[PDB]
Formats: structure tokens, sequence, C-alpha cells
């Protein structure tokens, strides 16, 4: 097959800047590629056709640009209707897609605010534990989270989740869960979460002992 | 037996 | 315009059967080809079939091959994906797409429906557990307090939260939920209030599980 290959795979922009997005084919496809918008939520909305033909009623500040194995999709004058994640595909052979280049709003780095919360005796009740850390209002988006037991690294037992760019401050927030038994939890005392992020000059350890109020 | 990209309208 | 509305999504079990359909409208139906395309986190946007015109040729995806089957029905203005012996990684947002009809040696599509949600499991429907995230000293910053709840071990999704019916917005980060080993979705959400109403001020978690029929209200309050 044909395999497509954006890069970035995110990138950070302001309102009237001029972005471009590179899509790289596994083979040479000549001009047979077409460019996506997709905004979260909603379907995918044809931009480009055969490389660097507009499609009717979009505007002129998208231009598209390539052959053979290389192409680009210039973005001239940002928008904020145009935050959103672009695709590229190939329709030389059957149909492929990248996997896809989020266009994010740019702002100042922001450290995020840690926080962690204990479980609650109503699930201790049903003998499981949960355990939350809370990665609130940071930018950019990378962050590394890892969980410790009596100062012991977790492996396998968290899951975490993350939000998309706040409408107001453009900020993220991202939460861990750290899941255990019941009969586990009670046999350790420290639980802490380390953060790791642009915006600290360190890690951060958010900790709690058990059975303290 | 048509090409898969060709025409198919 | 172009209108494609999907239909037959639902939860279905790993090696059963599903059929989808896509109803069409604006365009005259009969005149053009017809794809199938699918979307998920871990395949991003994958093409699944194309049928000609008349229903005639027909193309699909290796990973597909002798399970799904891609047909339309001219005179309902219809299209319909036959998908048998559905397997996990068979989950995604389904889209139907137009060819479209830019004249050269070769086509693709331009107009897409809205999908339809197809999830592969075999979990019984089951509503939330709701459990307080509690305020406290560990959750503090200067002049903030954290709080929220845990939405935890439902199928399927979705679940809606709000706080306080809605009054209470500012704040609020209600995280997508994930999927855990048992089969069970989680979520979290949380809210940033003022430190110094932290005594007097009520603060109710409303969980929506419609699959269940589930309503839930939670106030959570410091220990």
């Amino acid at each position: 097959d044909i395999q497509m290959t954006q890069s970035p795979s995110t990138l950070s922009a302001s309102v009237g800047d001029r972005v471009t997005i590179t899509c790289r084919a596994s083979q040479s496809i000549s001009s047979w590629l077409a460019w996506y918008q997709q905004k979260p939520g909603k379907a995918p909305k044809l931009l480009i056709y055969k490389a660097s033909s507009l499609e009717s009623g979009v505007p002129s500040r998208f231009s598209g640009s390539g052959s053979g194995t290389e192409f680009t999709l210039t973005i001239s004058g940002l928008q904020p209707d145009d935050f959103a994640t672009y695709y590229c595909q190939q329709y030389n052979s059957y149909w492929t897609f990248g996997q896809g280049t989020k266009v994010e709003i740019k702002r100042t780095v922001a450290a995020p605010s840690v926080f962690i919360f204990p479980p609650s005796d109503e699930q201790l009740k049903s003998g499981t534990a949960s355990v939350v850390c809370l990665l609130n209002n940071f930018y950019p988006r990378e962050a590394k989270v890892q969980w410790k037991v009596d100062n012991a690294l977790q492996s396998g037992n968290s899951q975490e989740s993350v939000t998309e760019q706040d409408s107001k401050d453009s900020t993220y927030s991202l939460s861990s869960t750290l899941t255990l038994s019941k009969a586990d939890y009670e046999k350790h005392k420290v639980y802490a979460c380390e953060v790791t992020h642009q915006g600290l000059s360190s890690p951060v350890t958010k900790s709690f002992n058990r059975g303290e109020c | 037996n048509p090409d898969p990209n060709a025409n198919p309208n | 315009q172009v209108q494609l509305v999907e239909s037959g999504g639902n939860v279905v079990q790993p090696g059963r059967s599903l059929r989808l359909s896509c109803t069409a409208s604006g365009f005259t139906f009969s005149s053009y080809g017809m794809h199938w395309v699918r979307q998920a986190p871990d395949k991003g946007l994958e093409w699944v079939a194309i049928i000609w015109y008349d229903g005639g040729n027909k193309f699909y995806a290796d990973s597909v091959k002798g399970r799904f089957t891609i047909s339309r029905d001219n005179s309902k203005d219809t299209l319909y994906l036959q998908m048998n012996s559905l397997r996990a990684e068979d989950t995604a947002v389904y889209y139907c797409a137009k060819a479209w009809y830019k004249i050269d040696d070769k086509y693709s599509m331009d107009v897409w429906g809205q999908g339809t949600t197809v999830t592969v499991s075999s979990a019984s429907t089951k509503g939330p557990s709701v459990f307080p995230l509690a305020p406290s000293s560990k959750s503090t910053s200067g002049g903030t307090a954290a709080l929220g709840c845990l939405v935890k071990d439902y199928f399927p999704e979705p679940v809606t939260v709000s706080w306080n019916s809605g009054a209470l917005t500012s704040g609020v980060h209600t995280f997508p939920a994930v999927l855990q080993s048992s089969g069970l979705y989680s979520l979290s959400s949380v809210v940033t209030v003022p430190s110094s109403s932290l005594g007097t001020q009520t603060y109710i978690c409303n969980v929506n599980h419609k699959p269940s029929n589930t309503k839930v209200d939670k106030k959570v309050e410091p220990k």
C-alpha cells in the first residue's frame, strides 16, 4: 500500500500567522493528493484537490503545493476558524490518509497546578481504591506523570486523560488515575504523583499519607 | 474490472 | 446542499453482525459512487469500501475483505454496509462519503456524512458509580480549591456531567472517558472554586447515563 505521513503532529500558531503542514508519501503519487479539515465532533471538509486546486467555497488563505512524494499545505494569515486538524489523502491507489496535524492556539508557558485526591470512604467499601492526580491549566500539552507508592514507581495501573484546549485561556488539563484494590491500598502509606513539565524548573511531587484528613 | 480510482459516477 | 445521514451504529458483541445505513438527499443518489470511511484514534481515518453508481463494481480494504459487504438500493437513496464477524478493532465512527466529480483520471470523495458510532464489546449495560473528590489541603492553592466527582464503571458511552444543574460552569473541567481493562468506561469532572466560600457553598455534581436510565446527584463536601 501507499502510506502517508504528516509533519508535525501538533502545530502551535497565533491568529494572522502563516502555518505550514507537510505530507510525505511512500511512493510517487504524482499530484493525486487531497487535503481535508476536521473539527472536533464534526465531519471532514474538503479543502484542496489535485495537490493545489482549491475547492469551491474555501477561503483563498489556503494554498496547496507539492508533487511526487512531498506535499505542503499552507495557511497564510491564520484565522480563528482555522484551528482544527488537517489530513492529507492520496487517491492514486485506493485511498489512504495521513495521521493528522492539529493546529492549536499558541500562548505563554504555564506550569500546571498539581493536586491529588485520595479515594473516598464510599469507594473503599466496594473493595476498590482510585487515587486521582490533577494537572490543572498548563501549556504546552506535553507533561509526564509518574506514580510512586512508598517511593516505588508504579507501572500498568494508571490511566491518563487530557482535555482539549480551553476557549478562554488556551490551557490544558490532565487527570491521572491510579487504580488499586482495597487490600493493596491498606498495606501502603505514602501515595505520590510526580509531574514533569516544561514550565516547572524541577519535577513536582504531590503526596498524601493514607488515613490523614 | 475498472481501476478503483476511476470514475464511479 | 448534499446531505448524508448515517444510521445503525450500536454496541455489538465480538463475532456478531451489524448493518449500517446512509440515507442521502440534496442530489441525485443513483448518479454517484459512494465510499465508507471509519475513524478511530488507533486507526486515524481509514477507508473501508467503495461502490459504483449502479451497484456493480465494489472494492474493499484488505483488513475487511471477507467480512464486510457494501451495497446500495438506488430506489431508496440508501447506502448499506453489512459488517459480519465483528472484531474489537472494528470499533470506530463510520462515515459515508459521496464520490466527487472533479473530472480527471483519478477520483476521490468530497462530501462526508455526520457518522455513526460502532462499539464492538461484550460488556453489559451498567450505570456508573459516583464518588466524591473532596477538597482538602492537597487540592488547594492560594485562594482556590479543587473538587470534583469520579464517574466509574459504566457502559456504554456517553455520560453527561454538570454542576448544580448547569448553574456552575466556570473552572469546570470534564475529562474524556477512558476505557478500563474491565471493559467499562470511567471519567472524572473537577471544578475550581474560591477558598473563602468552602464552608457555605453547596456543590452538587449531576451525572446522567441515558443507556441505563441513571440519574445521580452527589453533594461534594470537605472531609
